[PDB]
């Protein structure tokens, strides 16, 4: 059956708040002799889920400011640097004040991807205007994944399969049943799960069909890689206010030099970490195959790049470094901000992150990947 | 700028603009009717021969002017004080710094 | 112990190739780099320019498009011939082995880092000056 | 009603780059992934690639790796959705008939074709 | 009770506001008198202001009484503006 699920945890975009408070010890029933027949790629609390998180994210960006004002022509120089590094621009413009009659004349920097050119060589406009409205986000909600346990109502129950080598479908021995499910961290990225739930046996391939191209295989590690990122610019940020009681979070100057933000995986890890993928993927294609890795063949820069959120700046790693090799001291992926976010795939609900004073640095645990096979 | 400092003090001669990037600021010394002199590389670093009392401040910092300290100054250290700035965030500067005349009080 | 002469004429026509030569004992002028500083009476010394054998040679932007640095190594000179001679050009000419560093502050892949060239010992200097 | 509107026939040199285009109409054009193949003059169909309309996520064959540039553009609110085939290194063996389909399940079944384009080289 | 009734009465003070106008036009530079008056009391101040109209290509010079605590002083010296203009969006 399928129900609405609600939600159980231990200023955030999730409303962990507004949850029921988790039991402090679950209450799992090893439920014995008994076998189920489950079925990952049909599940609905995925597509719940899915609901969920989408509006969870609506709803926190429904009281925040909207950067309608923000439209406009923007006289854009390079920032002040030696050195391509067009990654930011010094962009001025004539923001309305908090009187209706009057103008300022303001400026921020923007990164390049949030920015593109009209027509004169030096007018620019926001990426978003002839497509969407923009809303900034409210800078006091945090983007942090917090653990989220999915608990059934009463008279319904959730099944817990707890067989190591779990294909994803199939019939499951050794079920058991549970209240509610782990703690489940929204953690929205491409081409790696991050902060994920490891395997406990071994390193698992999962996918749909394995002969279907469009079905993304999911791999599942069952020792972490970590990914440590750092935004190394300073960034400070300046409040303009655009009208009556509405502020607008602008990058200022940068205190230090302007160098290029990155993740870094260790390459002796990452290598026999796909080692272990190329063993488990030669299981399904035999083993006479040569299982080559190549990167991204295209589309837009959330899936032709490791998107992901990062002390509260969406980052998107080149990991062109990472998918590569033929497979018969740390790998530095440069990794590019934008400040214009159009999450969940949609048009018209654009938002602004704020910049982020200080410098980011990620600790992240890849737990997985999302691979896709040539056809 | 002619900072005078009788001898035996500690003498600051500042140098150039207002700190932008990581810098590794160059100083010179041109004791007058002679051609200039190396003192400090790399906002720390003396070539053999120099003494261990100039001392220069770190390029690590942003917002901090290039200062050269001298401490238990001489008449030796007489001289004309050049910094050749190499900022991080700014093109090459091709010409040094307005040279401070250190006025020893002997 | 490094020891550089700089010979020139003294005084140079104007609109006329002034040259210098740097006449170099206790090194090679192969091994390191070479550069000129034009230093004007009363004012700050400049920076006119450096060459290196391998392909290295920058010159001021400024005086760029009027200036020429050789390395000689028959001779063991420095040849360093500013045409387009004017006015402001009257100045003490100094010759020094310039010796690099690499400044790093960030990842070297991503070519955050840069070079500065601080000027090892010097030589005297010729006060090269304009007039009718 | 469900239309992909292919564009006209093309002619080109080897070397040169051709591009087809696949304006796409009457139906939500995200949830369906567009293939593309390739009719040779007397043979059989040939798979050039799929791509995404959501992502905008390629897929092409060992052969047209690096050749062959699947891409997309949706108008206001994604209502048309013009798929573009690019070419560059065209010889005159790439000399056919480029059809995209809409697959419409996952049993690749492609219950709607274009024109199609004739690609002369 | 109390915080609940304080809750309930803060969200009704909201849903009945929720429908209203919003005056986000009227903070503007407002030329302001003295209203007509012989005699402090400087209690109601005569500001004229140029608002806009039902079309938005057009403007209309109009004016209001409004106390002195609502208008704060700007700078040239009749010029004020709504004490809420730097602060808040008012309603
Ligand atoms: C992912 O992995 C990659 C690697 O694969 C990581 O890449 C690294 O990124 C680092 C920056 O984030 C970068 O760090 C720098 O390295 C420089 C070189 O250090 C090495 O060489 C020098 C000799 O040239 C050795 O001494 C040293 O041991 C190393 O071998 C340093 O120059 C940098 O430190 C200096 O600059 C920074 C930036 O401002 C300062 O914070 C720092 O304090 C240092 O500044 C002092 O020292 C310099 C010396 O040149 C002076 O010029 C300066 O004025 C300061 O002076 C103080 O200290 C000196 C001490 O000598 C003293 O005399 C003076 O009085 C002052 O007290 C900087 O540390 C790595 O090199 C780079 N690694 C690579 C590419 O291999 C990447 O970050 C990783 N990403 C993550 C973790 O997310
Ligand atoms: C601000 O940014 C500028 C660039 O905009 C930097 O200036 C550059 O500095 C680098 C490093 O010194 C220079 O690169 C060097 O150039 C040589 C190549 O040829 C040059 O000269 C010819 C003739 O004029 C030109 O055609 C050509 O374009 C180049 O200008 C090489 O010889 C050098 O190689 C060095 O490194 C290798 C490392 O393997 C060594 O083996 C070599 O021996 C040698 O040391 C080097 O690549 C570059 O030319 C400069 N450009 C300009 C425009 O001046 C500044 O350093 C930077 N300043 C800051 C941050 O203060
Ligand atoms: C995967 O999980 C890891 C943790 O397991 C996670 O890294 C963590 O990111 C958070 C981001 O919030 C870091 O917490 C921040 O750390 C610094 C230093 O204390 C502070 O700047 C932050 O506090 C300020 O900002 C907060 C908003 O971000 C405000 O709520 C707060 O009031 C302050 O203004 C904040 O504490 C945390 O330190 C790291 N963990 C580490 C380094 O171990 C990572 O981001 C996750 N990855 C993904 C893709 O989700
Ligand atoms: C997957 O890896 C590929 C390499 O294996 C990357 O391909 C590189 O992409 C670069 C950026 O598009 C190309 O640089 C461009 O080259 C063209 C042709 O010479 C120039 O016109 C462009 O100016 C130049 N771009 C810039 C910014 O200067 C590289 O040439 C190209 N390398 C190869 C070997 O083809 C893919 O980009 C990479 N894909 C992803 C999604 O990361
Ligand atoms: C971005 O550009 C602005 C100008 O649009 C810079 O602000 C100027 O900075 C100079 C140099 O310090 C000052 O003399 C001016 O008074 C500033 N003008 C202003 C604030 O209107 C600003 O420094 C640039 N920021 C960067 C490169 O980060
Ligand atoms: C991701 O990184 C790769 C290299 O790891 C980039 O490919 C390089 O592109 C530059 C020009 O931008 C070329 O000069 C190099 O030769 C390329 N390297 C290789 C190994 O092919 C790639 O462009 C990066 N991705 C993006 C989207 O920029
Ligand atoms: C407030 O000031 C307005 C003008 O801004 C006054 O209106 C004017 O009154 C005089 C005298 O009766 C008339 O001749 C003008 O035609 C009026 N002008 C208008 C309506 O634009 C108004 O009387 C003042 N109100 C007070 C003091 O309450
Ligand atoms: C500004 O950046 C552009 C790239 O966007 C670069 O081509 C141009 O030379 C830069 N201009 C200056 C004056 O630095
Ligand atoms: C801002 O307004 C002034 C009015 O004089 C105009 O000159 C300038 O170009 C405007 N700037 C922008 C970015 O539109
Ligand atoms: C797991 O699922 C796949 C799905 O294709 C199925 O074919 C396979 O037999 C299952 N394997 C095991 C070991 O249960
Ligand atoms: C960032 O800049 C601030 C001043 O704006 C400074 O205090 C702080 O130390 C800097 N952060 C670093 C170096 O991480
Ligand atoms: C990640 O960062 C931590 C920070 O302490 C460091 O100890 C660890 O070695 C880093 N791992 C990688 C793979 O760079
Ligand atoms: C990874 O390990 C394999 C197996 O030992 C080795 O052949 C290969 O060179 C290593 N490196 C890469 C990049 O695959
Ligand atoms: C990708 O692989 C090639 C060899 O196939 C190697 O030369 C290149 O440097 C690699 N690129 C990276 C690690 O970015
Ligand atoms: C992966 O990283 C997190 C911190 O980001 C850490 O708490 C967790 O224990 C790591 N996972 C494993 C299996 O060590
Ligand atoms: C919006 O602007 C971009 C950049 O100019 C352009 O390519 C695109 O066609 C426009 N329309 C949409 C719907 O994105
Ligand atoms: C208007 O009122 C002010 C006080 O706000 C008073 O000082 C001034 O004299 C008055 N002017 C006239 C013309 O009545
Ligand atoms: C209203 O607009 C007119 C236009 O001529 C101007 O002279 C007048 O000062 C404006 N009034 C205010 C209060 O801004």
């Amino acid at each position: 059956a399928e129900t609405t699920l609600f939600c159980a945890s231990d200023h955030n975009v999730w409303a962990t708040h507004a949850c029921v408070p988790t039991d402090p010890n679950p209450q799992e029933i090893h439920l014995e002799n008994v076998t189920e027949e489950f079925n990952m790629w049909k599940n609905n609390m995925v597509e719940q889920m899915h609901t969920d998180i989408i509006s969870l994210w609506d709803q926190s960006l429904k009281p925040c400011v909207k950067l309608t004002p923000l439209c406009v022509t923007l006289q854009c120089t390079n920032v002040t640097n030696n050195i391509m590094r067009g990654e930011l621009k010094n962009c001025s413009f004539n923001m309305t004040t908090e009187l209706r009659d009057k103008k300022q004349k303001v400026y921020s920097l923007f990164y390049r991807l949030d920015v593109v050119q009209i027509n004169s060589n030096k007018e620019y406009r926001l990426i978003n205007c002839n497509t969407s409205a923009i809303t900034q986000a409210c800078p006091k909600v945090s983007f942090e994944p917090i653990p989220i346990h999915y608990c059934a109502p009463a008279g319904f129950a959730i099944l817990k399969c707890k067989d190591k080598k779990f294909n994803g479908t199939g019939p499951c021995p050794s079920v058991s049943t549970v209240q509610c499910t782990h703690g489940i961290k929204p953690v929205v990225s491409t081409q790696l799960l991050l902060n994920g739930s490891l395997a406990e046996e071994e390193v698992m391939i999962r996918s749909e069909n394995i002969t279907n191209n469009a079905k993304n295989i999911l791999v599942q590690f069952n020792t972490p890689v970590q990914i440590n990122c750092t935004r190394p610019n300073n960034n400070t940020r300046k409040s303009i206010r655009i009208g009556p009681g509405q502020a607008f979070y602008a990058t200022g100057d940068i205190i230090g030099d302007i160098r290029q933000a990155h993740c870094n995986v260790s390459k002796a890890t990452w290598n026999e970490t796909l080692g272990k993928v190329v063993k488990q993927l030669r299981k399904h294609f035999g083993n006479n195959t040569i299982i080559r890795f190549a990167n991204s063949s295209g589309g837009d820069l959330e899936v032709t790049t490791h998107s992901f959120n990062c002390g509260g700046e969406f980052f998107y790693c080149n990991t062109s470094g990472l998918f590569n090799s033929t497979w018969i001291d740390s790998i530095t992926l440069p990794c590019r901000i934008k400040q214009i976010i159009n999450m969940w795939q949609r048009i018209g609900q654009a938002m602004y992150a704020p910049p982020i004073q200080g410098v980011i640095r990620c600790v992240s645990n890849i737990t997985g990947l999302i691979l896709t096979r040539d056809g | 700028t002619f900072v005078s400092v009788a001898p035996g003090q500690t003498a600051r001669i500042t140098c150039g603009e207002e700190s932008l990037g990581s810098r590794s600021v160059i100083w010179y010394q041109q004791r007058p009717g002679q051609a200039p002199s190396l003192i400090i590389y790399n906002n720390n670093d003396r070539p053999s021969g120099i003494p261990d009392r100039f001392s220069g401040s770190p390029g690590s910092t942003f917002g901090t002017t290039a200062t050269l300290t001298i401490t238990s100054v001489e008449a030796g250290d007489e001289a004309d004080y050049y910094c050749h700035i190499w900022d991080s965030r700014r093109p090459t500067n091709w010409v040094f710094g307005e040279g401070t005349t250190l006025i020893v009080l002997s | 112990q490094v020891h550089l002469q700089e010979s020139g004429p003294g005084l140079v026509k104007p609109s006329e190739t002034l040259s210098l030569t740097c006449n170099v004992s206790g090194t090679l002028v192969r091994d390191n780099y070479w550069s000129w500083i034009r230093q004007p009476l009363g004012k700050q010394p400049e920076w006119i320019g450096y060459v290196h054998d391998s392909g290295d040679t920058n010159y001021n932007p400024s005086l760029k498009s009027r200036v020429h640095l050789s390395l000689d190594k028959s001779k063991n000179l420095v040849s360093l011939r500013l045409t387009g001679v004017t006015a402001a050009d009257s100045a003490i000419y100094y010759c020094a082995t310039t010796k690099h560093g690499r400044r790093i502050y960030g990842v070297v892949a991503f070519k955050e880092w840069f070079t500065y060239f601080y000027m090892d010992v010097w030589g005297k200097g010729t006060s090269v000056t304009v007039s009718s | 009603q469900v239309q992909l509107l292919q564009s006209g026939a093309a002619v080109t040199k080897p070397g040169a780059s051709v591009r087809v285009s696949c304006e796409a109409s009457g139906y939500n054009i995200r949830d369906y992934f567009i293939h593309w193949w390739r009719q040779a003059p007397g043979q059989g169909l040939q798979w050039v690639g799929w791509i995404n309309p959501k992502t905008g996520q390629p897929n092409n064959p060992r052969q047209f790796q690096g050749r062959v540039s699947l891409t997309r553009h949706a108008s206001w609110d994604f209502d048309t959705y013009s798929f573009y085939m690019d070419l560059k290194a065209l010889r005159s063996d790439d000399t056919a008939v480029y059809f995209c389909a809409r697959q419409r399940s996952d049993y690749w079944d492609f219950d709607v074709w274009g024109s199609g384009t004739q690609v002369t080289v």
